């Protein structure tokens, strides 16, 4: 602020000013508010909690079966060299 | 300003003035600050008619 003499500033808004309404109130609010249906326990999801598999291993079940069978053909006799 | 106007003619005028307020450039006697209100200059001029 700059006030210059001698044009001073007015040393204030004065007397002289325009009340212009009475409309100064904010009626409190007085209220009741109720919000309250029946609540059913449960909602329907397509899925919720599942941790899906990206790839799965590779999987198996095992068996065997049979009994010990042969036919054998066998080398032939050699001369013994040493000892 | 032309020295005459010839019937018929129109002339051309240039005039300046100089409207005081401070008494020179280096006396500042009678100079008007203006920068302290908002309230209103009034430079009133009347012309030739």
């Amino acid at each position: 602020a700059l006030i210059n003499p001698q044009f001073p500033y007015a040393g204030p808004v004065p007397i002289p000013g325009p009340a212009p309404t009475e409309t100064m109130p904010l009626l409190n609010y007085r209220v009741e508010g109720r919000i309250a249906g029946i609540q059913q326990a449960r909602q329907f999801m397509p899925f919720l909690q599942g941790p899906h598999r990206a790839v799965a291993e590779q999987t198996y079940h095992a068996i065997g079966t049979g009994i010990q069978m042969g036919q054998t053909f066998n080398q032939p006799l050699i001369n013994t060299q040493e000892g | 300003a032309p020295a005459t106007i010839a019937a018929g003619a129109t002339g051309e005028l240039t005039m300046y003035y100089w409207v005081p307020l401070a008494y020179s450039e280096t006396d500042l006697t009678g100079a008007v600050l203006a920068n302290v209100p908002q309230s209103k200059q009034r430079l009133k001029l009347e012309f030739a008619n």
